[PDB]
């Protein structure tokens, strides 16, 4: 929500209030465009275009960061994953059999003039990662 | 082969097919040594003695001719094939290695000598006769296969 103001003198107001030369950069600062409240309170200002500084070695570090400490990437316990699956399974099983009625309507109806429900890429990625764990479970171990 | 429309019919041609027949079987290719017999459906049907004896072998041999072994030798001596059918003879079949003898069962001296015994694989027939991991490797790459169409 941060944002940049500077005051204009109410001397030069018959002058143009910024002169402007390049029609790239005028557009990108007219695209945060103005606030209510700015309109509210617009005059006498002037917002000036803000920008991050360069950043690559705090970008490389926080990016370091990340993996390790701000999401779970610790890379050595990063691998319930065999308690709680068989029960989370059979919810997502469930549903989609309930949900497979209603594709089941939308073909019984005829030409006439809610079937996507996908719920099968989470059951793809859930349970290919839990049977790829057997690799971790018989050779990265023992 | 050839069409020979003249080619006029003679006993030798029972007489030598049969011994190829006879070989045939002598040199189990059986797959082949019913390509022959389809190939002369005419001819065996009930008359052509010349080649009955080795399609009765032939049974014999899909049935017991171990036991048989002598019973067709018998069945006819002779069909002009007194050498033909004595490759076969001397071909014997030795398939029942499968089992067990030598003191366990003792019946079914030379043979018993053969490359010290028998035909001389195994040993003495009376003394004759789980992981995961490894399982691991192999589903591995099944898996990923099976991710591999995901990608797109």
């Amino acid at each position: 929500v941060i944002d940049a103001f500077r005051l204009i003198n109410a001397n030069m107001m018959v002058l143009g209030h910024e002169p402007r030369q390049t029609t790239s950069n005028l557009g990108h600062l007219n695209k945060p465009s103005i606030q209510a409240l700015i309109h509210g309170l617009n005059r006498h200002y002037y917002s000036i275009t803000i920008n991050y500084r360069k950043n690559e070695l705090e970008q490389k570090m926080l990016l370091n960061l990340h993996k390790k400490s701000w999401m779970e990437g610790l890379t050595l316990q990063d691998y319930v994953v065999k308690e709680m699956l068989e029960l989370a399974k059979n919810y997502n099983k469930a549903v989609e059999e309930e949900d497979k009625m209603t594709p089941e309507q939308l073909a019984i109806k005829n030409v006439g003039k809610r079937h996507l429900e996908e719920h099968v890429d989470v059951l793809m990625t859930s349970n290919i990662v839990q049977c790829l764990a057997a690799m971790l479970d018989t050779v990265v171990f023992k | 082969f050839d069409y020979k429309e003249q080619l006029p019919e003679s006993a030798y041609m029972h007489q030598l097919l049969g011994l190829n027949l006879l070989f045939l079987l002598s040199q189990n290719r059986v797959a082949e040594f019913h390509t022959e017999l389809e190939r002369l459906p005419a001819k065996d049907i009930q008359t052509n003695v010349y080649i009955k004896h080795p399609v009765s072998l032939e049974q014999y041999l899909m049935e017991g001719s171990y036991n048989k072994v002598f019973l067709a030798k018998g069945n006819i001596p002779a069909e002009s094939y007194t050498f033909f059918i004595d490759i076969l003879l001397d071909t014997i079949r030795d398939e029942i290695a499968g089992c067990i003898e030598k003191a366990y069962e003792k019946i079914l001296t030379d043979y018993a000598k053969k490359r010290g015994w028998v035909l001389g694989p195994n040993n003495y027939y009376s003394f004759a006769s789980t992981t995961i991991p490894s399982t691991e490797l192999a589903k591995q790459v099944i898996e990923y296969a099976r991710q591999l169409e995901m990608i797109v």
